[PDB]
């Protein structure tokens, strides 16, 4: 039996692996592939919890396609978003 | 008020070169600086980029121990330094930083030398009259997450931004200028075409190394 | 006898310290005169060592008077600047 | 399309009421959102401000116990709940938010009930004819490191926002406009004054908590 706190902690641990692996290098991989999806599925970029990557992020252009560069730096923390998802709201 | 680029240089086979770029209005500070080669009547190629973050240079095969980059960040200034100069380098020289959004090329240097994601551009040629409305065409060999962009080279001059992302509309573009796309297959659609909008069209992938570029589609009027 | 690299290395660490503590707040305070002082005499914002507080640092309007959010989040890092400080280049 | 606030309520003595502020283009989630009381034929009064952030919130000492603020970060929604209402709470709630720059008020909320830095503002009055060139006066009792702003506010309209910092234009405003100063003096010229720029000026700090306002400046042709 999967518990809500539990799935939703991991879903945002391993964001915060995929972010973290992406910001690395401009090296097209699956971490971009998956950081990417990410953002345009929960329309998110970066976390909270990792504000030392925003600017890398914004450098490796990880956020959703549409949006500048301030609304980006101001977009929507996906761990919030992924807890939205386990909880029903959005 | 972007990228600017070093003066023309005409050499002989064997000398070595130094060409030049500075930013001003970028995080050239940490940031990727791409250089482009274009050889006169064909296409376009990749050479390699600096990430001046960590001061990490990348270069395709064949440029590997020729070609150098280097940096002067308080200068903002980016260097392509190319050695045992031959025919083959005589080429426009394009300097390209990418990073936080997309960017328009410089103008180029001229040098002249005298003694893995496939791309695919379709149609090749194209021969319209102005008001048409016109589909060019573009296909990654992979999911390339909709990190393209389209491009409108006239003549002897750098190639000028149309659209970046698949879909953005690059600052200045005529609303005329439509990209749509996803995945691995993008349009760019030119509604009621004009005078002013006749030359070579190019696509590009930015998703990771080395870039690629479509193998071009000529508009022209019959 | 007061050695150049310990000398930046402790401008640096003083910039840092007044910098953690000037994000942690609204309330005007010493730490946010001195780094709106060390921002507009250098004409710089923030740390790359600091990137964790880029966003703190703009929510608290920190960085010099007449440049935007992209300008400030682009500007040049004080660390840098103080460097170039110790070591007479500018 | 910034701001939005929550329409009128009539009330007696005695009730409690939720005024209601939505922000959309701004970073609500890690910002700060400051309200502000404006009596009517009296001056600006700052009531209190919530961070986002940590969820921190503080309020002048009169409004202690009164006054609450809220949030609904998902809907970005700012509430300030007032009870034990009486006659001097009758007057217009302005929604500010603050942060990433400097913001244009909310067009205000009107509530009926019915049955530290000193800034120096000068002239009171100005009593001037078109094409004249102005120039008000805004002095702090301390330093504010020119986190200030100048405002133009037209009888039962809410202050717009001219200049902010001490010498940026407000996008949209004329270039006849001209602020000026540092450390504790700041100016405001109006150069060749016109018809559309009449009523009073207010300039304000926001060096901490609380803000405070000028005199202001009333500006009319005679």
């Amino acid at each position: 039996f999967v518990n809500k706190d539990q799935i939703a902690k991991d879903v945002k641990q391993f964001y915060d692996q995929a972010l973290q692996q992406a910001v690395v290098d401009d090296d097209a991989n699956n971490a971009k592939a998956v950081v990417k999806t990410f953002h345009e599925t929960l329309d998110c970029c970066g976390s909270s919890t990792l504000t030392a990557l925003t600017t890398s992020v914004l450098k490796n252009n990880l956020c959703p396609s549409g949006s500048n560069i301030i609304s980006n730096l101001f977009k929507e923390d996906c761990h919030q978003k992924i807890d939205d998802l386990f909880s029903g709201k959005h | 008020v972007r990228l600017h680029q070093s003066a023309a240089q005409l050499v002989q086979p064997g000398a070595s070169v130094r060409l030049s770029c500075t930013t001003s209005g970028f995080n050239f500070k940490d940031s990727y600086l791409h250089w482009v080669k274009q050889r006169p009547a064909q296409g376009l190629e990749w050479i390699g980029r600096i990430d001046t973050g960590n001061g990490n240079v990348k270069f395709d095969p064949k440029f590997q121990d020729k070609a150098t980059i280097t940096t002067d960040i308080p200068s903002m200034t980016a260097y392509l330094h190319l050695s045992n100069l031959t025919s083959e380098d005589t080429a426009v020289y394009y300097c390209v930083p990418y990073g936080y959004g997309f960017h328009s090329w410089g103008d180029g240097t001229t040098l002249t030398v005298s003694s893995d994601i496939q791309m695919t551009q379709s149609p090749a040629s194209l021969s319209v009259s102005v008001g048409e409305t016109v589909t060019i065409t573009c296909r990654a060999s992979e999911n390339i997450y909709r990190t393209l962009a389209w491009y409108l080279q006239k003549q002897g001059k750098s190639p000028q931004l149309l659209v970046y992302g698949a879909t953005t509309l690059a600052d200045g573009v005529p609303s005329r200028f439509s990209g749509s796309g996803s995945g691995t297959q993008y349009y760019l659609k030119i509604n009621s075409l004009q005078s002013e909008d006749f030359g070579t069209y190019h696509c590009q992938h930015f998703w990771g190394t080395p870039w690629t570029f479509g193998g071009g589609t000529k508009v022209e009027i019959k």
